[PDB]
């Protein structure tokens, strides 16, 4: 009756939910043969959000893939779990966007979107009652910018009521991995900041620093980023599938989170992160996780919300818990640091606690804030564009595909924008 | 005989509903399945008293009951869970979304498609009923499905039923305590709604019962399955006298006179005194002067509201078990002779004395002990207005700059449906000011 | 370095309202307006920059078309022929007459012909050799936060609501893609446009009426001044333009009361959405004008970021809440009341005046 339809674009989704379905799977004990090997009976009551029946008690689940180069979608097919997906949602094409945001909109993306939609209607009809939708991208590329706000808008006019829940990875600040990101990427905050509800800013610079300060890995590679990722995702959609004392869906979270239709972009976090040794000296309860959770360095935007002010956070937890325990320890932060929080909001905070933790572990807890230091992304951007579009240093690949000088204006005007709505709560009053 | 229809309304109901009824089915004898052994080894009785509990041929005994919500997520722990072969499969509980914190949503977008299954279940249990004596309504504000479906459903029912009590037990938003940053809206559109047609709306602070269960219980980390087992004994303190035998029994309509002075102040708080841990059962006499005071003290109220800061209007007494009057009369000309304790000039008597034989139960793997007498203050006092005030100063902040607009709009709601309301809420703070006054 | 006129014109009753005695129950003391209640509870106290108590034809004050006329359109005309920008809003539910005062009759004008015409005479008194006038016009809707233009011909299909972008010049401000202007030289070619698109414009019998409109109007004149100066040499091309915008807004209305499902419903919704931006942005324009800084959010709607370039800045802004004395509308009054307050309700209590004769207290002193 909560049903939500997943979409992966490009090669930051596509390798990111493939690992979403390696721990969707793995809660709710599905095998990779799409068959239920579990012990609980709570991992069928809500099977019906994430994945579809099939006829000999097999599961599928609804998962639609999108994007340019097969050899991503040819990877998934040969990995782990690869053999559940429906095959017939594995729309691809050719002819690569290339780094280029105009061949994922304008040219390639329009003569391919149309096969994508009839998935999505194909799936949206199959269900009772539909939630929203989840799409898992990049800015920074082609496909998942272009070809993914192009997606967006189209189910926005058609779906109007229901939410788009969007993961983004953002570009980082030090360290690229594409010349071009800039541009790709305020031409797609230009579309989703009017045609979304809630987009969760995910920084790989920020997963990094994770990994190495407080995972202590030396080697990690993005099979292990995103196990990061795949956590936060699951975590946010937690009491639609699995009961609790206090539940929060989707929109129960956007009314809490956006107090302003254009302040939907997020800042998230998950606890307990730990080493595989220092386990054994840290003990699991409620207050070591909201420490955690609001520690600047456990945050996954590479932002630093000690610059600015929370306007209003959620706190997603999952175990068996005292709701004193909770209720305290997230008023004491506010009293606490109350320069860190807005006045004019008089609790910044909300909750949300489950009774069915994860696959091993007696306790976690999700932290989406939402919070004026998300600024520094957008300002940041904002100078990489003007010092690049004042000269046209990367131009003649998007014009010669069927754009213009105006377009690149709007986006950085509404992006300049957004950043002085912002900041107009970030200072005294 | 003599009944009263228990509607339960979003998560904060539900989850106290399967508290009340695991102490009604306790305390006359009722296993989940419905059975009564009781009747089968004595040969038949009222012992399943009907003011709560309908009965069938067969022996089983089904509760009246009925328990709303929009998420399935809630019912369904009971229709898997311990108690689910004594509801009727009839639990009216929406095969859609919530109402996501939302007046609007809850008021009329996804309440109206479900109200008049609502309606009609409610009008079965009624025509069942000879001499039906008002209804008990457990919601919270706070969210859309205990704001809005019971703003709904409470105008439906002065329209039906009309000369019926309606009773209320609200889960009052705490000052600083909150689990959500938009209780504020959601309650003081209620009370304008409300206001005109609920009789009485007792309420309760979760802040307050999270200290009651520290100080005096020793429990530092409660859940929401203690703070309900207490919520329950206060129901049930109400009810005694339309189940067991005594002698002063209060029945609905007398809570309805006593207590509501004019018809815009009925707003009173609750509490029970002998909150005491199995330890502390032992070494204490437990009089009718001991648990009085304790009704009294500040500490023990479950609305964070200190009393001495008003003036009560009114108050009830509801005493269980061995109780004898004469110990009443006397803890009651105690409380007169105080000066901490002061009256309104225009309610000389002030209290008022209900007494029961059915002395209460212990439900099995709580915290509370087994005690000999208990009390159920039920106070209707100026201080409240400090609570309302507390809660208009954080609607007139944040809607100034019209923040969480769109999302009620979007639902179906005018922007002056907000200060229309508003003037409401600052209407009442005056009234409760005036009645304080002091006459010439 | 702006600010905001706001007016508030209080009809009087209609023929149907004097046979029913539909009682009264709004007020006037001088510049102040009241609501007292037929049930003697409360009374309402509003405060407004200018009133027009069109009540009854006797009173001192009475508001005629052109008191309000010449008191509230007639000087953005002269800053437009000084070079600066206006903007009018004309709001109020169906029933108070918020026609009446802006398009008017044949016989009692109103401000759009008070205001085309006097525009007409002061460019004829200003033509000479040296400067020339040129006016032309367009006229587009909002639907559903969706564009649409009221001046071409609905071609030979079911529908042919064409929608519209907008898009953000960056000198120009924001502006309507593909929009058609059209010149004008007299009030009949206006009026001819007008009484077009009239005939387009989003309506549907609701409850509260057979014609209610569902769609934020838009009526823009563009006017350019051509004038001459020394060069030392051919005297050429000085250049200044000013926008005029008469702005037609629908009416509220609550769907909680008023069940309604469906189109209906998103109808609602949306205008419901476009006044709350409309009402912020109205408020920190007041705020801004009083020096405090201010983010002013012109792009959370389709028609503040569209007037974006004729709200703020040195630019000119008037608001006209059309409202009715009955007590049977008296829901809506209060809601349209509310809506047009700037600063803040006064609300007190008061059945104290009835003094048993001839104000028997100075007797008694
Ligand atoms: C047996 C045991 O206790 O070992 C732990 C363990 O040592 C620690 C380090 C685990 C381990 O964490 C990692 O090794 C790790 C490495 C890179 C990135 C992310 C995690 C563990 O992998 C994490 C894993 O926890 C889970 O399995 C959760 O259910 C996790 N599982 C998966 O997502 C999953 C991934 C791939 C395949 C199958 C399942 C999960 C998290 C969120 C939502 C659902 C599930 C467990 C118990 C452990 C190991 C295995 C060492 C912790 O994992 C998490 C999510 O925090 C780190 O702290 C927890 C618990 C322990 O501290
Ligand atoms: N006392 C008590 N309060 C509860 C319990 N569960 C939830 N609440 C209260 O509920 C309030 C939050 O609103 P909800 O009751 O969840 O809203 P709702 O009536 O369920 O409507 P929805 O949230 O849309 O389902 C908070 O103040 C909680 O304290 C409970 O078990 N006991
Ligand atoms: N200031 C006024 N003085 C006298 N009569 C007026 C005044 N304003 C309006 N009226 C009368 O009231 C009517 C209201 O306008 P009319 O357009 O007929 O209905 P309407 O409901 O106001 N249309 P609308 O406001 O768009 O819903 C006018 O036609 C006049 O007859
Ligand atoms: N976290 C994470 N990021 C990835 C992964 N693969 C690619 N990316 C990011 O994706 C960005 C490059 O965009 P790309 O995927 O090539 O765009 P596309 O080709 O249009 O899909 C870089 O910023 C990478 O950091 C991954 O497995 N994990
Ligand atoms: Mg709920």
């Amino acid at each position: 009756m909560r049903e939500i339809v997943h979409i992966q674009a490009g090669q930051c989704g596509n390798q990111i939910g493939a690992k979403f379905w390696e721990v969707i799977s793995d809660e709710h004990g599905i095998d990779p043969t799409g068959s239920y090997h579990g012990d609980s009976d709570l991992q069928l009551e809500r099977i019906n959000v994430y994945y579809n029946e099939a006829t000999g008690n097999k599961y599928v689940p609804r998962a639609i893939l999108v994007d340019l180069e097969p050899g991503t979608m040819d990877s998934v097919r040969s990995g782990p779990f690869g053999q559940i997906f429906r095959p017939d949602n594995f729309v691809f094409g050719q002819s690569g966007a290339g780094n280029n945001w105009a061949k994922g909109h304008y040219t390639e993306g329009a003569e391919l979107v149309d096969s994508v939609l009839d998935v999505v209607r194909k799936e949206s009809e199959s269900c009772d009652c539909l939630q929203g939708f989840q799409l898992t991208h990049s800015l920074g590329g082609g496909t998942g910018s272009g070809m993914g706000t192009l997606l967006i808008s189209k189910i926005r006019e058609e779906y109007p009521d229901r939410i788009m829940n969007t993961f983004s990875v953002m570009p980082s600040p030090k360290v690229s991995d594409t010349v071009v990101e800039p541009y790709n990427a305020t031409l797609s905050v230009h579309q989703l900041v009017e045609n979304t509800d809630e987009t969760y800013c995910i920084d790989n610079e920020a997963l990094y620093d994770i990994c190495f300060r407080t995972l202590k890995l030396t080697t990690p590679t993005y099979g292990d980023l995103n196990h990061l990722v795949s956590a936060t995702m699951s975590g946010v959609t937690t009491c639609l599938r699995f009961p609790g004392q206090l539940n929060a869906d989707l929109r129960k979270l956007a009314v809490n989170m956006v107090p302003f239709p254009r302040l939907h972009f997020f800042m998230p976090g998950f606890a307990p992160l730990t080493s595989r040794g220092s386990q054994q000296y840290r003990a699991l309860t409620v207050p070591e996780l909201t420490q955690q959770m609001f520690d600047s360095k456990n945050m996954m935007a590479a932002c630093d919300p000690r610059h600015g002010r929370y306007l209003t956070v959620a706190a997603i937890f999952r175990g068996r818990m005292s709701m004193k325990e909770v209720d305290e320890q997230m008023l004491n932060v506010q009293n606490k640091n109350s320069s860190y929080f807005v006045e004019w909001i008089p609790n910044n905070v909300k909750t949300a606690v489950c009774d069915i933790p994860p696959r091993g572990l007696k306790m976690s807890a999700t932290f989406i804030g939402n919070s004026t230091a998300i600024q520094e992304l957008f300002k940041r951007i904002s100078e990489q564009f003007t010092a690049m579009f004042r000269r046209k240093a990367f131009l003649h690949w998007y014009t010669g595909e069927g754009m213009d000088e105006m377009e690149f204006t709007e986006a950085e005007s509404n992006m300049n924008d957004l950043v002085s709505e912002y900041q107009q709560y970030q200072d005294a009053t | 005989m003599r009944e009263c229809i228990s509607i339960h309304v979003g998560q904060a109901g539900v989850q106290i509903g399967n508290a009340c009824w695991e102490l009604y089915c306790l305390e006359h004898g009722i296993q989940p399945d419905g059975q009564m052994p009781s009747d089968k080894t004595i040969g038949g009785g009222d012992d399943s008293f009907n003011t709560f509990f309908s009965e069938t041929g067969a022996g089983k005994h089904v509760p009246r009951a009925v328990f709303v919500d929009l998420e399935p997520t809630v019912i369904d722990e009971v229709r898997t869970g311990t108690y689910r072969q004594l509801f009727h499969p009839e639990q009216l509980i929406t095969g859609k979304e919530d109402a996501a914190n939302n007046y609007a949503r809850g008021h009329y977008t996804i309440g109206k498609e479900i109200i008049d299954l609502v309606l009609d279940r409610i009008r079965k249990l009624a025509d069942q009923c000879t001499g039906l004596q008002g209804f008990l309504v457990f919601h919270s504000f706070g969210g859309g499905t205990g704001s809005g479906f019971t703003s709904l459903l409470m105008e439906r029912l002065s329209v039906d039923y009309g000369k019926k009590s309606k009773l209320e037990f609200s889960i009052y938003p705490a000052p600083q305590v909150s689990t959500a940053v938009v209780e504020p809206y959601n309650s003081i559109l209620t009370t304008h709604t409300t206001l005109e047609h609920s009789d009485c709306a007792f309420m309760v602070d979760n802040e307050a019962i999270y200290d009651i269960c520290r100080r005096n219980l020793d429990i530092e980390r409660p859940t929401y399955t203690n703070l309900n087992r207490l919520i329950s004994q206060i129901v049930s303190s109400i009810t005694a006298s339309l189940r067991f035998d005594g002698a002063l029994n209060v029945d609905l309509t007398e809570f309805q006179t006593n207590l509501v002075p004019y018809p815009r102040i009925h707003f009173p708080l609750a509490t029970y005194a002998p909150v005491i841990s199995a330890e502390k059962a032992y070494h204490e006499q437990l009089s009718v002067a001991e648990i009085t005071n304790a009704c009294f003290e500040p500490a023990n109220q479950m609305v964070k509201c200190d009393p001495r800061h008003g003036k009560y209007m009114a108050c009830c007494l509801l005493y269980r078990g061995d109780v004898v009057p004469k110990d009443v009369n006397a803890a009651i000309a105690t409380i007169k002779t105080k000066r901490s304790i002061q009256f309104v000039d225009w309610c000389p008597t002030g209290f008022k004395v209900g007494i029961n034989y059915q002395p209460p139960t212990v439900v099995p793997g709580g915290d509370l002990a087994k005690v000999q007498r208990a009390v159920c203050m039920l106070s209707n006092t100026t201080a409240i207005a400090e609570a309302w005030a507390r809660l208009d100063h954080k609607f007139d902040l944040m809607y100034a700059k019209r923040a969480f607009v769109h999302w009620y709009v979007g639902e179906g709601m005018e922007e002056g449906e907000f200060s229309e309301a508003r003037e409401d809420m600052a209407a009442l703070e005056k009234d409760y000011e005036e009645v304080g006054v002091d006459s010439v | 370095n702006s600010q905001v006129t706001v007016a508030v014109r209080v009809r009087p009753f209609s023929k149907r309202e004097k046979t029913e005695k539909a009682s009264q129950v709004v007020f006037t003391n001088g510049e102040e307006i009241t609501v007292e209640h037929p049930d003697m509870k409360q009374v309402y106290s509003f405060i407004y920059d200018v009133s027009f108590w069109s009540f009854d034809e006797c009173h001192p004050g009475y508001a005629s078309q052109t008191t309000v006329y010449e008191t509230l359109a007639a000087p953005l005309l002269d800053r437009a022929f000084e070079g600066y920008n206006t903007c009018l809003f004309a709001y109020g539910q169906t029933g108070s007459g918020k026609s009446y005062t802006m398009m008017g009759l044949n016989e009692e004008p109103g401000i759009i012909p008070r205001f085309c015409e006097d525009l007409f005479a002061q460019i004829a008194k200003k033509q000479t050799s040296e400067v020339s006038y040129h006016l032309e016009m367009s006229f587009f809707e909002v639907y559903n936060e969706k564009i649409h233009d009221l001046l071409v011909c609905k071609g030979e299909n079911g529908q042919r609501k064409q929608p519209l972008r907008a898009r953000e010049h960056p000198v120009s401000g924001p502006y309507v893609e593909g929009l058609s202007m059209n010149v004008v030289s007299s009030y009949s070619d206006i009026q001819s446009w007008l009484e077009l698109g009239n005939k387009q414009r989003a309506t549907a019998a609701t409850g509260m009426n057979d014609k209610s409109s569902r769609s934020h109007s838009v009526f823009t004149l563009v006017m350019t001044q051509t004038k001459t100066e020394v060069v030392e040499g051919e005297e050429h091309d000085h250049r200044i333009t000013s926008r005029i915008n008469l702005v037609d807004l629908a009416g509220s209305e609550r769907c909680s009361t008023a069940h309604s499902s469906g189109q209906r419903l998103k109808e609602g919704v949306s205008i419901n959405k476009s006044l709350l931006t409309l009402g912020k942005v109205i408020s920190a324009l007041s705020e801004q004008a009083n020096g405090k800084r201010v983010f002013i959010p012109y792009r959370e709607s389709t028609l503040t970021w569209l007037l974006k370039e004729s709200l703020g800045g040195n630019s000119k802004t008037a608001m006209i809440a059309t409202v009715s004395p009955a007590a049977s509308n008296i829901e809506e009054t209060l809601s349209t009341l509310r809506y047009a307050t700037q600063a803040r309700l006064i609300v007190n209590i008061a059945k104290v005046n009835e003094d048993m004769n001839a104000k028997l207290i100075r007797e008694l002193k």
